[PDB]
RNA sequence: CGACUCUUAGCGGUGGAUCACUCGGCUCGUGCGUCGAUGAAGAACGCAGCUAGCUGCGAGAAUUAAUGUGAAUUGCAGGUUGAUCAUCGACACUUCGAACGCACUUGCGGCCCCGGGUUCCUCCCGGGGCUACGCCUGUCUGAGCGUCGCU
RNA sequence: GAAAAUCCGGGGGAGAGGGUGUAAAUCUCGCGCCGGGCCGUACCCAUAUCCGCAGCAGGUCUCCAAGGUGAACAGCCUCUGG
RNA sequence: CCGCCGCAGGUGCAGAUCUUGGUGGUAGUAGCAAAUAUUCAAACGAGAACUUUGAAGGCCGAAGUGGAGAAGGGUUCCAUGUGAACAGCAGUUGAACAUGGGUCAGUCGGUCCUGAGAGAUGGGCGAGCGCCGUUCCGAAGGGACGGGCGAUGGCCUCCGUUG
RNA sequence: AAAUACCGGCACGAGACCGAUAGUCAACAAGUACCGUAAGGGAAAGUUGAAAAGAACUUUGAAGAGAGAGUUCAAGAGGGCG
RNA sequence: CGCGACCUCAGAUCAGACGUGGCGACCCGCUGAAUUUAAGCAUAUUAGUCAGCGGAGGAAAAGAAACUAACCAGGAUUCCCUCAGUAACGGCGAGUGAACAGGGAAGAGCCCAGCGCCGAAUCCCCGCCCCGCGGCGGGGCGCGGGAAAUGUGGCGUACGGAAG
């Protein structure tokens, strides 16, 4: 909710910084396996735990 | 009303994040972790789950100390000396 | 995806196999000590008769004469160039020139399981002493070295067929008269053994 | 500029603090340039300044300990940082001399009856 | 703290502070609104720190 | 007549079988047989010029030093007195964690020291060194109509 | 038909206060001075931001509450708002 | 990669409401029917039954489709774009997508108190992990108001400061 | 002490084994994504080519998607592509 | 009433140290089922097995006979071959089931207490200095403290031992 604990707000803060796509230059590398970010999570799709 | 309508009343949690093992199984009323038993000194682990063991053993995390013990073992745990400089 | 698939059973995707292969499978077969000698006496006997050695496949056509016995200064070799120029003179080199021409690739899963290259069995050089004969012959493809006291049936009869072209040394060839005896003298290098 | 450790290790104590904060300022002039979004050459520099602060603070932390175990060496007790961190079970073992302690009686049995170099005749 | 920042901005920029208002962003980092006392100028000291 | 439908072949889609590979397994053998209050295993959270995951790492944060190695790193920018890799013995190693000042809200204390406020002289702010229980040997201050002792 | 933190008044009179002042001890009076760290704060709150696999006719705790008709927070109609 | 001679086996599939993966007929079929209802003009645009703006006609009708919060959500907030996929027609449109930006406290909450209760220590039990019990079988107070010799800051003046 | 045990741990060698529906659950950002309040459950997913030479430039369309060209032995190998 | 020894207890953020937790394949101490089998089932069997609990180590444990035997005797423990699916147990049903001797791998023996003698002959810690030690050790130094006659050290342990 609006009423958060400091520990939970740092938990959410990590999950937002992990919910960005791959940089466009990453798959121009030599050992190129990654196409897109498979671990991208959406607020309707998956509910983050908690 | 036991099914779909009763799911609507699910707004107050029991388990929060445990703080030994990060595992969301720290029961708030009981104040004990269902995954590790936090207030207990001893890690909750059982032999009826050999799969739940390998999820949380020495081969799981970093071994941020236990890897530099393995690397320092092969030179007999030498301490203090430096390699002869130029 | 797994939730409600089908886990256990030989027919299920994932799952185990029917009768999972065990480490306590009876891997090894012990033979009678007597029958082991009666294979070698049957292997040495069929590698003089040159019909069976050609029927084995060994190129023996220019071997000048003999179940071939060489002088004892072939034990004294320390280089392969001494050992190659030996097999030129005894005219058994066409049996290694055959082995060179048999160095092809193996068929199938043997390649990815460290059995990549298959070649042919060449001449077998049985020796009394070692002053470097093994060092001198080992780099040549085809040649396998046997001590006379320790003759292997796997190296005297490769494939389970008989007549591997065996090259002998002089002091080696006379020790067979002691290891196995004759039909009236007993074996001196065996406790209780006569020829069958 | 190329900053090395060899020249820092033979310098005076107070100068390395001034050499440190002169880089702290220099690093904090580039963290501004990263956010403003100007001069691409002032971003490749920022890793040179980060790793060189790690040199200056190391040569500080190095020589501030080789001074401690120079003064505390001739003392029966020394701080836990200056004590040998061999494994916990290895620290609990007996001393080199405590293993050399045989009994007065085992210094009599091994005195009178030494294990003899002998042979036989076949 | 708001006290540590009140010296941090004072020590590194030779300036004084009226008050500090810190909020932790959704990113997880703290943002100090360092209100400067009016004996100094905020837009002029922005040239010193090198932001425009 | 056609259209519709069936059969067959060609080509084309659909689908991922087969076959060929294989920096992965499994099995067997060998040597070694080392964690932790000097803070383990684990967990959290951080850190790259552009980096989400994976590894690497710990405010010195894809690493510092040192020894070896002797010219790259590389997806793209940028700038031999040793680049870069391996090694690693020096240093460093934030937060929870047996987890250790008392509590899990990262909430509230104490004592000694230092520095700003000053020119010891308190509140205040920041920093630092200590503060967990069980026990062991010695120490210290005690307690008892315990046992006696001398007046 | 709650405790406890917390706060205040009282009853006592151990004490303290100065020696006729440049008065003292003392004050719950009127000004003055300095300080207040730490964490949460956006937005949805439900026929589309929650829980029911979903923009699911389900479920889910409250605050404000206009005019007319009327016994009326009934129903219907209208204003602000949507 | 294969023939021959030997050796070995996880060695031959149509079935098991077999297992996994894929694709058919049904079939362009059922369906996109709860709570009254939309029309006109213009704009942007390649493109309009749906978007935006004005003008109509309507509904909710203050126990509301209104304006706010708790729990839950965790960036869904707001702007700027594109409009592949998603939003069961569409789309210039969105809570989608991608770049960004955004939550400021002595006073509002949290912190603090205790409630039903939870739960250490002593103790008791216990093979043991532990468990019971919470004032009960405990030497359970580390605070002040008082008196001299010492002592430190200050003209050791005499208090703060110490034992 | 020694002979003895060792489906964990460190570093190794080997296989008449398995060859991506097999072999460990995991050959890949695998105890990952995801599900359950929790204990726990737990996947799918290898291959362009010798070298990106990864299809310049022209032209239809709003763009997707084409037609020419061009690289290559081959695109009858066109970014999940033997 | 007082000061003193002592015994039995407290308290300390007293000076030093030490335990906790993890891993857990193997190893030691407990605890301990039921599927199953007996064509049912209850004793048995599964099985002193899975699960639960504590504790280690590089291996653990065992171990130098209160042994085996009955011979013409062997001689710690451990493991391997065998005895042996044997003696024996058992609704004598199902099923369970050792040991000695022998042949090998290795092979290693020992220490107290008690009984006694030696002026406690013993031991830990602090201060002082000295070479010096990333296993705080050897030497000197103090009518320095403590442990200890409710027994420390030497000799000595069943194979005998002490003293002259």
């Amino acid at each position: 909710s609006s009423h958060k604990t400091f520990r939970i707000k740092r938990f959410l803060a990590k999950k937002q910084k992990q919910n960005r796509p791959i940089p466009q230059w990453i798959w121009m590398k030599t050992g190129n396996k990654i196409r897109y970010n498979s671990k991208r999570r959406h607020w309707r799709r998956t509910k983050l735990g908690l | 009303t036991k099914g779909t309508s009763s799911f609507g009343k699910r707004r107050n949690k029991t388990h929060t994040l445990c703080r030994r093992c990060g595992s969301k199984a720290y029961h708030l009323q009981k104040s004990t972790c269902g995954k590790c038993g936090y207030p207990a000194k001893r890690k909750r682990k059982y032999n009826w789950s050999a799969k739940a063991k390998r999820r949380n053993t020495t081969g799981t995390g970093r071994m941020r100390h236990l890897k530099i013990v393995y690397r320092r073992f092969r030179h007999g745990f030498r301490e203090g000396t430096t390699p002869k400089p130029k | 995806h797994r939730s409600g698939q089908g886990a256990f059973g030989n027919m299920c995707r994932g799952g185990r196999m029917f009768a999972p292969t065990k480490t306590w499978r009876r891997w090894h077969r012990r033979v009678n000590t007597t029958q082991k000698r009666y294979a070698i006496c049957s292997a040495l006997a069929a590698s003089a008769l040159p019909a069976l050695v050609m029927s084995k496949g060994h190129r023996i056509e220019e071997v000048p004469e003999l179940p071939l016995v060489v002088e004892d200064k072939v034990e004294g070799y320390k280089k392969t160039k001494e050992a190659v120029l030996l097999l030129k003179k005894l005219k058994a080199w066409n049996d290694i020139k055959k082995v060179y021409a048999s160095q092809r690739m193996r068929a199938g899963k043997g390649k990815m399981r460290n059995r990549r290259r298959i070649q042919r069995r060449g001449p077998c050089v049985i020796y009394n002493e070692d002053n470097g004969i093994v060092k001198a012959f080992r780099n040549i493809p085809g040649i396998t070295l046997l001590n006379v006291t320790k003759l292997n049936i796997l190296k005297l009869a490769p494939g389970g067929h008989v007549g591997r072209f065996c090259i002998w040394t002089e002091s080696a060839f006379r020790k067979l008269d002691d290891l196995y005896g004759t039909w009236r003298k007993a074996a001196s290098l065996k406790s209780n053994y006569n020829l069958p | 500029a190329k900053i090395k450790a060899r020249d820092l290790r033979g310098k005076k104590k107070e100068e390395l603090l001034k050499q440190l904060d002169d880089l702290k300022v220099e690093l904090s002039q580039l963290r501004v340039a990263k956010v403003t979004g100007g001069a691409a050459s002032k971003l490749s520099k920022i890793r040179v300044v980060r790793k060189s602060i790690a040199r200056v603070l190391t040569v500080i932390n190095q020589t501030q300990k080789e001074n401690l175990r120079k003064f505390y060496k001739g003392k029966k007790y020394k701080p836990l940082d200056l004590r040998p961190k061999k494994t916990r079970a290895m620290r609990r073992r007996l001393n080199k001399h405590e293993e050399s302690l045989k009994t007065k009686k085992q210094q009599r049995k091994e005195r009178l009856y030494p294990l003899r170099k002998y042979a036989v005749k076949a | 703290n708001k006290h540590q920042i009140k010296q941090a901005v004072k020590k590194l920029y030779d300036i004084d502070v009226a008050k500090v208002n810190t909020l932790i962003r959704p990113d997880g980092e703290k943002k100090a609104y360092v209100r400067l006392a009016p004996d100094y100028d905020a837009l002029d000291v922005a040239n010193k720190i090198g932001i425009i």
